[PDB]
RNA sequence: CUAAGAAAUUCACGGCGGGCUUGAUGUCCGCGUCUACCUGAUUCACUGCCGUAUAGGCAG
């Protein structure tokens, strides 16, 4: 009858670490090996109450009693040096072989199933889409998020490490290649071939991805957002704290991670967006709507489950968005 | 259980986000559990294929470091988190608390059988490097030194030395190169002797008694602190069974049908941390399984230390 | 076959108004630092000549 498997999992492939925050003088990237780390410092604001009123705060002797009262708080900053304008990110990625391979499963005929689906789409097409797409990811630096908006030019080198040294370098302009579009190039090809190589291979295969990003003398840098949770404590907290690894500023793996996953353009709603982060349900924190909803049969498990119990291969897209799933990874199965 | 023809060090391995839970009830270093895990999933992956055999592990901890604040107003600490994706209707998904932490560890591997003489030793050492280079030791990934000065080279040496000298200075010279850090043993009979000695001093006292009191800053009046011999953290020792063993198809969501199943319970005992010199031999440092299947006691330890 | 397997914290912010720290003061008596050594190991790979020569020889 072949029944799902209660317990299914899958492991991270192409997992990255945490970008590394560095400072530096533009034309000097190269011997950027000894630029000192982006460190993140403290700093007091006093700001005013600017957000909606309830109807009943409105009133003008207790807007003007709020305001008496100053708003203090105290924030994580990182900043460029006050004669750097370049800020480096570096960080590595390993992109893991045995793909479709799941880490947990039950049941041993839905192994043997899955394990042929996988095959089936491996030697139709293969990663040819799915390692361009993170090739691209990794071209423009999408990874760098908010530091990649502000900034005169940004540039990618990106190195193929093979036993300790350099077996292949790479080098992209950031900004001349698209968020949103895809195309093809000789560089990002041998680029996604090698991705592809990792992906299908039994090892792993071992990038580092340094981006330099022209952002302004001195200017304010964002490194990642630490979630801490208040937990009903009676003192007041500092409002903003960064994330550093070891007294330098750092951009948190996953960050990186979800960066990478932005290929996913078939979902069933319009590409107003883009691409979005491959994900079960495809869900957007930012903009706090799942696409994919399992009301449609477009969604990771039904195509899944689809796909491998009755065999009704769905789209070749929808293919390239389960794999990017098996990519991902995740706890699946129903209890 | 036995002793091992070489020891193969694994040089400084740069964990990203190691599960800092270690225990229901301790938090920190991951528990060494996942360390002998580690080495049998290295075994079970390239040792049999070496014709080797890869059980006892030695951890070291060149550099710790957990994402962990410390909130205003407060003396505990909490742990720093993860935003997981959205539901399936845009909410905010229940948060599930979960510690992970850096670390710079240096593993020290039992090696004994014929492909020590079927291979040369830089040769499976090397193999076992690049291996390890693509797994997980406690829920993170592993760093794997890409473009800096210079990497640090995986290194075996034979226990079986040509003299005591030789061997002697082999041994120092392994324990030189894991010097920033200290090593982890367990002191079940340490722990025993106090939860003695705390008997005699008041009765119906239980073992997680004495491994509170052995880990606490204790305060006695004349103002002065208790000392410890010393750094004695609490670890997990293992798992004590908790029902009968099931047979592998009996208990539904299994991770497979292939292998029998038992609700296990941790066990918590006491460990220390200290220096590498203060080690008569590098081997005896090695974490080992001991199942004993018939009345549970799931335990990893590392015996022979003193 | 690792309390296994999975994960975007994030948008915005004016901390400043002002101020006499001054009064007085004994550091101090005493003291054995000795003894004995190869800097030098080829430690000046130097000056000139024949030859276009960095190739290669020769002179004290």
């Amino acid at each position: 009858i072949l029944s799902t498997a209660s317990v299914l999992a899958f492991e991270r492939k192409l997992d990255p670490s945490d970008a590394l925050m560095s400072a530096g003088a533009w034309a000097q990237r190269d011997a950027s090996q000894e630029w000192p780390a982006v460190t993140v410092r403290e700093k007091s604001v006093r700001g005013t109450i600017s957000n909606r009123l309830k109807t009943k705060d409105r009133d003008p002797a207790k807007l003007d009693a709020s305001i008496q009262s100053p708003n203090l708080q105290t924030v994580d900053v990182a900043n460029l040096p006050s004669d750097a304008d370049t800020l480096k990110v570096r960080f590595t990625l390993r992109v893991l072989g045995g793909a479709g391979t799941p880490s947990a499963c039950n049941d041993a005929a839905y192994r043997d199933k899955l394990l042929q689906t996988v095959a089936t789409y491996v030697n139709d097409q293969g990663f040819a889409e799915l390692a361009r797409r993170y090739a691209h990811n990794l071209a423009n630096a999408r990874f760098l998020w908010r530091n990649r908006v502000g900034a005169e030019a940004v540039e990618v080198r990106i190195n193929h490490i093979r036993q300790g040294e350099v077996a292949r370098a790479w080098r992209f302009d950031a900004l001349a290649i698209g968020l949103r579009d895809f195309k093809a190039d000789a560089e990002l090809d041998a680029l996604a071939e090698l991705i592809a190589s990792g992906l299908s291979g039994s090892g792993h295969v071992l990038l580092e991805v340094v981006a330099f990003a022209r952002i302004g003398d001195g200017q304010e840098v964002f490194p990642s957002q630490e979630l801490i949770l208040d937990k009903g404590d009676k003192k007041g907290q500092k409002s903003k704290t960064l994330y550093s690894v070891r007294d330098a500023a750092a951009i948190h793996s996953q960050k990186i991670g979800n960066a990478l996953r932005t290929i996913d353009t078939w979902y069933p709603d319009e590409d107003g967006l883009g691409p979005i982060a491959v994900e079960p349900y495809g869900s957007v924190t930012s903009q706090g709507k799942a696409y994919r909803q399992p009301k449609q049969k477009l969604d990771f498990y039904t195509l899944l489950d689809n796909w491998v119990l009755r065999d009704e291969a769905p789209a070749v897209e929808q293919q390239h968005y389960v794999i990017a799933n098996l990519i991902r990874g995740g706890v699946f199965g129903e209890a | 259980v036995t002793d091992p023809e070489a020891l193969l060090l694994l040089p400084r391995l740069s964990i990203q986000n190691a599960n800092a839970i270690s225990s229901p009830l301790t938090w920190g270093f991951p528990s060494p559990g996942a360390f002998t895990g580690f080495v049998h999933a290295l075994q079970r992956r390239v040792g049999i294929s070496l014709d080797i055999e890869l059980d006892g592990v030695g951890i070291v901890c060149h550099r710790f470091e957990a994402q962990i604040s410390q909130p205003a107003g407060k003396r505990t600490k909490v742990f720093n988190l993860t935003r997981n994706p959205l539901n399936r209707d845009g909410s905010t998904a229940a948060i599930v608390e979960e510690g992970r932490a850096h670390l710079e560890v240096s593993l020290l591997l039992g090696v004994h059988g014929d492909g020590l003489d079927d291979h040369p030793a830089q040769e499976i050492a090397r193999q076992v490097q690049e291996q390890a280079g693509a797994m997980r030791l406690a829920g993170g990934s592993i760093l794997p030194w890409c473009n800096e000065r210079f990497p640090a080279p995986n290194a075996e040496l034979l226990m079986l030395g040509g003299s005591d000298e030789q061997r002697r200075k082999n041994q120092r010279r392994l324990t030189r190169r894991l010097l920033p850090g200290f090593a982890l043993v367990s002191r079940e009979a340490l722990l025993q002797q106090h939860l003695e000695t705390l008997r005699t001093t008041l009765p119906e006292a239980t073992t997680l008694d004495a491994l509170l009191d052995l880990c606490r800053i204790n305060f006695e009046p004349p103002w002065q602190v208790r000392d410890k011999p010393g750094w004695l953290v609490p670890i997990p020792a293992g798992y004590n069974a908790l029902s009968p063993l099931y047979l592998p198809g009996e208990v539904r969501n299994a991770r497979d049908r292939e292998t029998p199943l038992r609700f296990v319970e941790n066990l918590f005992g006491l460990g220390e941390w200290l220096s590498p010199h203060r080690v008569a031999a590098l081997s005896d440092l090695l974490w080992y399984h001991h199942a004993e299947p018939d009345k549970g006691l799931y335990r990893w330890s590392t015996p022979r230390f003193v």
